[PDB]
RNA sequence: GUGGGGGUUGGCAAGUAAGUUGUGGGCCUAUCAGCUGGUAGUUAGGGUAAUGGCCUAACUAGGCGCAGACGGGAUACGGGG
RNA sequence: UCCUUUGGGGAGGCGGUUAUGAGAAGUGAUGUGUGUGCGAGUGCAAAGGGGUCGCAUGUGAUUGGAGGGCAAGUCGGGUGCCAGCAGCCGCGGUAAUACCUGCUCCAAUAGUGUCUAUGGUGGAUGCUGCAGUUAAAAUGUCCGUAGUCUGUGUAUGUCUUUGUGUGUGAUGUUUGUGGUUGUGUGUGGAUGUAGUGAGUGUGUGGCAGAGGACGAGGGGCACUGGAUAGUUGGGCGAGAGGUGAAAUGCGAAGACCCUGACUGGACGAGCGGAAGCGAAGGCUGUGCUCUUGGACUAAUGUUGCGAUGAAGGACGAAGGCUAGAGGAUCGAAAUCGAUUAGAUACCGUUUUAGUUCUAGCAGUAAACGAUGCCGACUGGACGGGACAGUGUGUGUUGUCCAUGAGAAAUCUUGAGUAUGCGGGUUCUGGGGAUAGUAUGCUCGCAAGAGUGAAACUUGAAGAGAUUGACGGAAGGACACCACA
RNA sequence: GGAAGGUCUGAGUCCUGAGUGUUAGAUAAGAUAUAAGUCGUAACAUGGCUGCUGUUGGAGAACCAGCAGCAGGAUCAGUAU
């Protein structure tokens, strides 16, 4: 999760400055789950990673429709009542905007983890 | 501020609170330590001297007070006679409550050094004598 | 980001990503292994004897001829030093200034190298105490300041 | 019980009440850093309505501590509120 | 109402007294008194009250303000830096919108002001969520244990156990604060399900070892260069030195100057730079020797051995102190001569501790880039230093321009990456002054260092920049009230 | 306990030793607010000897001198035959 904090970072500042794509030089396993969210929700393009035996490599496609994203440190512990307050602290608006938390289901957004009866530890959000 | 460090933080935020004065007081137990009245918001004194003291620059004026010495305690404390041609009601060996001056404890105006106000003389209020309500001792 | 020093070089080798086997080989494979296990009867340590498979015989990584690494082989054909080579080069340099510093009182610039040299052969041996390695009331034989 | 020796009618089960005991919690303070002799334990007995150093005899050398012991201070009855 | 239910009960009930809080009505009105008094009935153990009727009857506002903050007067008359007012800023010296007195108006109203404690105000204690180049604040430098972080304690269904409070429905005590009455909620535990499967293999950070280079990094030994001073041979014949100008002081027992020989301590010029090395303090003659560092280059070994760091430890300019050695130059203290109104000073003469080396103590600096450490990401132009390659790369570093940031000056491997606020982990600040002062304790031969208050006082103290005024400030022009 | 007495619990009296507060005292060193002053002029301009930090000696008083350091300076800089 320090690896999630750094990828976050680097987005930003490529999206601030007009670039197409971005090459970072590591990858981890959920630093690609946080990602296959923002794909699947219109966010970015698509991407792809290498095998080397080294930290692994990353390569995003942007889009030009993120307005910032975020990680949290440390990864705090709320249960199913506590996920509406961490909503309007992180999110500009109620009509769009996603809150991610790692369940006992997988990755899921703040309105999937409505419909599950589930609480978990919050990792980051993007709108 | 990792999960698992929150003896580390009330360690180090009790410390820092210490730096702020009026937290001080308390959490030491010593504000009423160095205190002419202690607790109370009023006290009764028998005025032993008559003076008058300079106002301090730019203004020139000379403000009424008198010496009185505090019955609960037996300490020396001057208090200000407040209104105008009022200090002629008293006399020597008279008893007058005085109360604070409402600054926490610091003098107000251009009067330097007293701290205290004269609020009654042989308990009818100072200031209904001088409007007329009531009548002298 | 090294440990004592605020050195930040990035040199250093990068192997191959899949190997395989050397056809250009001119002894047998079981006449080097042979001779792998002379050289660590002799003392050499396994630093050392990677630089001549790979400068005399055109091995360029040993787990490809030998089966596993140069320290796992030595150790089934019964070759097992008693402190792993990693440790007792920094306890003979430890003892290298000890005694330079018996007869040049003066040198500040040396007194101060054996602290950090020797902080950091206290650092390692902690490690080979939590994996069994070593007893765990190993000490070093040192050379005594006077 | 192949002798004898005690007691003077006092019970059972529910209900109600009471005693004893384990762990856990933000008053302030390091110009308070080391503290403890029935003190930590074992074995026997006494006492108790009843477990237990609760108490005694003999023997072992233990028990607590920067995750704050042992001390000292301020207008300290604890909760529901 | 209950205990002991015609016995007992200062438990408990009933009034009275009191600006305790909270709620609800009044102080009038034109068609035909919201008050007070009395009379019946009701009510109670006996009575007050209250509400259902009638009879007369007619009464009932204050407190704080009017210069700004802050709603409301340059209205009359008095006083003249007086008397007084004013939380804060401020007013008053014969021309008071601010004091005293009279009118008029403003806010709330059976109430409205004052003194004291406390929540908010305060992102001015900061979990959310502050600040630390110059405003208060990053510690002189490395090493390092506990702890935190990294590497290899969760959610939820069902059941159970506990609140007098409270969230939220219903219900015309004439309305209301209320009362009655439906439903939800607070802490721990038991038992299932899901995450949840486990060490493996690989070698990404670090460490250890290899190769050829680079460096005023350090200790020791042996030599060397000239200048200052002095001793001693030869020459000369009256002043030399230093100052704004001179005086003390040195010179015919021959100074100063020029020459042949020697001795001694200290120092290492020019080359010498926005060049190198060391943890920092610091380090420039030559040759030997024992030790040391970072970078680069690579199909070497190992396999997470790491980051930060109260407690502990070592090092640390100059001055000072303790012992020995040494003594060229300069020089506190002392002393005379000048200058001056006076100079115990600036300038000078005579003369010391000290300045050097060896062995130690001490522990401070504008020990400064006044600028924690580690990790991720980011435009140009001209350079330097090391290594390796061949038209480039890695580690470091100087100058100049944007973007961005900032209170600005300014910053450019950061003082950038949005109040769009969370990468890991420490320290320090919380208006000024009292004061780095008292007192206790630890260390020191001492000189002192480290840690570190309060009473009392006070409305600003401070940062960066703007326009003026001034300088016993620097330039460029000028002029017979300036020179030639 | 047949008694003389023994045992347990133990207030109180008399004496010594720490603690934690509060307070009187001849003399006497500071701080702060004043008045109304006396003596000088250390700092701010190259403030008339540039200024400041540490250390050690000295003076009626500000302050002065020696050794090293800093610019928050009065210099971001000047022709190698």
């Amino acid at each position: 999760s320090a690896a999630l904090a750094n990828m976050c970072k680097a987005i930003n500042n490529a999206s601030r400055a007009g670039k197409r794509q971005l090459l970072l030089r590591f990858s981890t396993e959920e630093m690609r789950m946080f990602l296959l969210q923002m794909l699947r929700h219109g966010y970015i393009s698509g991407f792809s990673y290498i095998h080397d035996k080294r930290s692994g490599k990353s390569i995003i496609d942007l889009n030009g429709r993120l307005n910032r994203c975020g990680a949290i440190s440390p990864n705090y512990i709320v249960k199913r009542d506590g996920i509406e307050d961490f909503r309007t602290r992180l999110l500009p608006a109620r009509q769009f905007g996603h809150v991610l938390f790692n369940t006992s289901k997988g990755i899921l957004d703040h309105k999937e983890c409505l419909t599950e009866n589930v609480g978990g530890k919050i990792l980051g959000y993007f709108y | 501020p990792g999960l698992f460090s929150a003896n580390n933080l009330i360690k180090s935020r009790k410390a820092k609170r210490l730096a702020d004065t009026a937290y001080r007081k308390r959490a030491l137990g010593t504000k009423y330590k160095h205190s002419v009245l202690g607790r109370a918001p009023q006290a009764k004194a028998i005025v032993l001297e008559k003076i008058g003291v300079e106002a301090k620059q730019p203004n020139s004026a000379i403000r009424k007070a008198v010496r009185c010495q505090l019955i609960a305690t037996g300490k020396k404390i001057t208090a200000f006679v407040p209104y105008d041609g009022s200090v002629t009601y008293i006399e020597s060996n008279d008893e007058v409550t005085v109360e604070g001056f409402g600054k926490k404890g610091r003098s107000v105006g251009d009067i330097p050094g007293i701290r205290f106000k004269v609020c009654k003389v042989q308990n009818v209020s100072l200031h209904a004598i001088f409007t007329g309500k009531k009548e002298k001792p | 980001a090294k440990m004592h020093s605020s050195g930040k070089g990035r040199s250093g080798s990068v192997k191959p990503y899949a190997t395989a086997f050397p056809t250009w080989l001119t002894k047998s494979v079981d006449e080097i292994k042979s001779d792998v296990i002379q050289m660590g009867n002799k003392g050499v340590p396994a630093p050392d004897i990677g630089t001549r498979l790979r400068d005399e015989y055109g091995i360029g990584k040993a787990s490809d001829v030998l089966g596993e690494s140069i320290t796992r082989f030595l150790q089934r054909n019964g070759v097992v030093p008693k402190i792993p080579h990693d440790l007792e080069s920094l306890v003979h340099r430890a003892n290298t200034l000890r005694s330079h510093l018996n007869i040049y009182r003066k040198d500040n610039s040396a007194k101060y190298r054996l602290i950090l040299v020797s902080s950091r052969m206290y650092r390692v041996a902690r490690y080979y105490k939590r994996k069994m390695r070593i007893p765990g009331n190993w000490k070093p034989k040192l050379v005594e300041l006077n």
